[PDB]
C-alpha cells in the first residue's frame, strides 16, 4: 500500500467500456509530487489522505478478477498530518 | 462533538426511527443533527462525529431498531460529507 | 523482498469489506524516508527491522489468493543494523 | 480514550496472544487482565473508538487459532459513567 | 431504590457488557460485579421497581449472545433486611 | 541470558507444566521467567530469551509434555513482545 | 538428593494418600502440596533417583483407587537449576 | 490422637454434614477445612484409630445422599512425620 | 532480470511458515546502494554476481505457483565485472 | 557460537552437497567431515541457534534430491558439556 | 560410579542425540563414542545404577525417531573387572 | 588450469569410478583433485575447473560411468564453492 | 544400604542360582537362605535401591528355567524397623 492525498476529480469520456461505473481521482503524495490517478472504491473528498493499492490487488479492489486497473483506493485514513 | 462523518439510519415509521436514534445516541458519542419525514412513511434520521463512533452508532441502531415496528430500511455510513451535500443536510433538529 | 523498519501503527476505519481483520503499519527504510504501508501479517512492534514483500506474493502472505493487498510483511530480522 | 475493548479466552496464552496482537494492531492501553476463574482470561483496553475496534478485530483474529480458542471480542464505544467503577485502570 | 436485579453470565465480557446495556437503559446504581467462580460473573444494582425492571430486561436482552451466554436473570422488588449484609454497597 | 522473545506452553495440571519447564530449560538457552495458574487447571510457563533459542525450547518443551498427564493445551511463541504486554508478564517466580 | 517426584490427583484426599504411602515406602522428602486449581492436586519430593523411584511407583499404586483416582505420576532424575525457582523448599 | 479421617464432597453441604456426622459419632477432633477448589471441600480429623474408623465411616454414610455425594472416605491409622507438614491442625 | 552482487546471508526466525527452508540472501547492485533481499535458488558465496528475477516470476523460481517471493536469484553469472 | 547442527547422508556428493547448503543459508562454521563407515557422512557445524536452525533446514532441502538421499538432519540449541568431548572442533 | 549404559545407532547424529539427552537427563559421564564399522556408533556412560537407568531410558526415547533409528540400549549394572580393559576410559 | 566450480560422482566401486574420472578429464578441461573412499563401496571423485567445463566434464563422466561396474549413484554440480568447504575438500590426490 | 530382595523359588538348586546371579549381577549382600518347608526356598539380601532392583531382577530371570521355576520375586525399597526382628543378619 501507500499513503496518497486526493488531489481533484479526472473525468474521461473515451475511457474503454470494461472500465464500468468507477470514478477516477488524481492523487498525489504532496503538493507539487508526480500526479497519478486512482480508481476510487471508497468516495473521498479532495484533501484528504487515502490508502492506495497497486498491482494485481487494485484489481480485486476494484471490484472484478479482471478490472482495467492498476491503482485502486482502498480506506480513508482517520488521522493523517 | 467534532468530526464530518455521517451515519443514516431509514425505518417504516416513527417509532423505529424514535429507537435507532436513541440506540445510536446511548451506543456512541454522536450528534443528532436531524430527522426527516420522507413521505410514504419513510423516517430518516442523521448523525455526525468522528468515523469510528458513527461506524459503532450506526450498526447498533440498526441491531436495534431492526424489530420494532415496521422495520429497518436502510443503515448507510459515510467518511468524509462532500461540501455541496452539506446544503442538503440539517444542521440541526 | 524489501527490509524496512516500522514506524507506526496506521488505522482506517472506512477500509474496504475484503481487507479483513489484519492490521496495518507504517513501513519505512530509514528516518527521513518515503513512507509506505504494510499489511501485517507477523506482528512487529514500532523500531524493529521486518522483510516486506510485494507483487502478487504480498496477497499470498496476507492469507488469501484475492486479498487486497500489495506489500505485506513476512518476517522480523533477527539481528540489523 | 473512552472506548473499551473485551475479549475472552480459555486459557492464558491465548490472552497474552490476544493482548499483544491488539497492541501492536492499535495505539491502545492494555489496562487488565483479570482471572476469571474456570479457565476464562479476559484482557482490557481503552482507547479512541476507531483504534479500539481495530485492535480488537485484530486481537481475536490472532489469538482464535492459538490454545483453546475464542470465548468473546466485544467493543464498546461509550461506557456508562457507573460501570468504569468496575473497570481496572492498571494492570497487575 | 431498594429493588435488587441481578444478572449471572458464564464469562466477564457478558456481565461487563449487561451493566453497561443496563445502566445506559435505566437509571439505576451499578453496586458491584462478583467472580463466583467456575466461571460464573454476577452484577447488582439497586433503583426503582420499574427501572430495575427495564434496566434487568434489557441487560438479559444485550448480554443474551455476547460471550458464553446468559446463566440467569432475576428482580427482586423489596429484599429483606437481612440480605443487606450479604449485598455489596459499592464495587 | 538477554533477548525479549516470549515463549508460553500451557498444561493442564502440574506435573505436565513442570515436565515443559524442565525441557524446555534443557533444551535451549532460555530463562523461566514465571509460572502461572490460570484456574480450572490451566498452567502457564512462560520463557524468554533470544527468537530461536526460544523456538527450539518451545519445540522440545511441547513435544516432550504432549504426554505426560492431562495433556498439552497450547504452546505459542512471541518474537517482540509489546512494551504494554511487560506490565502483564512476570518478571521473577 | 536431586531428582524430583510429582504426583498429580483429583482431589485432596488422594494427594494425602500417595503423599503418606511415598513417604512411607522411600526415604524421600516431601516438599510441598500445590492447589493447581480445578480439582487438581499436587505433591512434590526429592531425594536419591532409587528412592524417588520407588516412592512414586507406591504412591501411583495407592492413590489409583482412592478419591477420584490418578492423574499422572512422573519422575525427573536431574532437574535443571531454573526449575528450582519455582519448585517449593517447603510446604 | 494420631489416626487421620479423610472425607471429600462436591459441595460445602455434604462437608459440613458429614463433619457433623463424624463428630457426633466418635471422640474425634476436627482440624481441617479445605477448600480444594472446582467443587471439592475436604474435611480432617484427628484420633484413636477406633474412634477415627467409625467416625468416618459414619459420616460417609450420613453425607452420601445430601448434595452432589460422596468422592472419598479414606482413613490412616499411621500418618507419617513428614506427612504432617501438610496437615493443619486448626480449622479457619 | 537485474543483475546484483551478493553481500551477506540473512536470517529471520519468525518467518511465515509457507516461506519454507529457502534460505535469503542480501543483495546489491554496488557497494553502498539500497539493499534487497532475494530468496536463494541457486546457492551464492558473498561477493559474486548474479541473476535476479522480479515479479510473478520469483515465485515460480522459488519453486512454487504460490511462494512467497518477489524477488529469487536464478543464476550466477559467469563473469562479470 | 553453541548450538550444533547435523545432517546424515549416504554418500560424500550429498554430503559436501548439503555442507555447502548451510555454510551459504546461514553464518555457521562447519566443524567436522565424519566418515561413519557403510556410507554414512556426517556434517558439523556449530554457531548461533537461529542461523544453525536455518543453516540445517536449508542443507536438508538442497541436498535431499541429490545422491542416495538424507539420513538425519538434527538440530541441538544447547550442547551438554561433556558431549562436547566427542565433538570435533576442526574438520580434516 | 561403576554402572556401564551403552546406546547402538545405526548413523553418528542419532549417537549424538542419544549422548547429549543421556548426559541432560541424568548425572552420568560420557566415556566414548566407538565407531563399529558399517554404520553402527556406540556411545557409553558410567556412573550410578539409578542415574545411568535414566539415562539411558531418555537416550532410547530421544534416538528412537531421530536417523536411522535405535539398534539396542543396555544396563550393566556391575560390570566385570575384565571388561574394564577393553571398556574406553576417555573419548 | 583455474577456477572454483567443484564437480563430484559417486559410484559403487573403484572400476566405474576410474572410468568416471578418465570420461570426466579426457571430456574436458578440469583438474582430478581426489578420490576418496567413502566407505561401504562408495567412492567420489571430484574435478575443479571452469562452470562451463565442469558442466561437460560431469555429463560425460556421468553418461560414461553409468553402465560400467555397480553403476552410478551421484553427479553433482557447484558453482562456487563456500570457503569453509574448500577445508573438508582435498587439493591433491 | 536397608533395601531388601527376595527370590522365592520351589527347590534348592533355582534358590542358589538365583543367589548367584544376584550377587554376581549388582554388588549387593547375601544375608540368608531359608527352607520355607514344602518346597519352598527363599533368599534374602540388602544393599542400595538401584542395586537391589538389577540384582532381583537379573535373578528372576537367571532362575525362571532352571529346576522347578520361580514362584515371587520382590522389592522392598525401605524395610520397616520392626521387620528386621525376623530378617536374619547372617546365613
Amino acid at each position: 500500500m501507500k499513503i496518497m492525498q486526493v488531489e481533484k476529480t479526472l473525468v474521461s469520456t473515451n475511457r474503454i467500456a470494461d472500465m464500468g461505473h468507477k470514478p477516477l481521482l488524481v492523487v498525489w503524495e504532496k503538493p507539487g509530487a508526480p500526479r497519478q490517478v486512482a480508481v476510487d472504491a471508497i468516495g473521498c473528498i479532495p484533501g484528504d489522505w487515502v490508502l492506495c493499492v497497486g498491482s494485481s490487488a487494485a484489481r480485486e479492489a476494484a471490484g472484478s478478477k479482471s478490472y482495467p486497473s492498476d491503482l485502486t483506493i482502498i480506506g480513508i485514513i482517520d488521522q493523517w498530518n | 462533538v467534532t468530526g464530518i462523518a455521517l451515519g443514516m439510519i431509514e425505518t417504516r415509521g416513527l417509532v423505529p426511527a424514535i429507537e435507532a436514534a436513541d440506540a445510536m445516541t446511548k451506543a456512541a458519542e454522536v450528534r443528532l443533527v436531524g430527522r426527516q419525514f420522507v413521505g410514504g412513511g419513510y423516517v430518516t434520521v442523521l448523525v455526525r462525529g468522528e468515523t469510528g463512533a458513527v461506524n459503532a452508532a450506526v450498526r447498533a441502531g440498526a441491531d436495534a431498531c431492526e424489530r420494532v415496528g415496521d422495520g429497518l430500511v436502510a443503515a448507510h455510513i459515510i467518511a468524509r460529507v462532500h461540501s455541496e451535500v452539506e446544503n442538503i443536510l440539517p444542521k440541526a433538529p
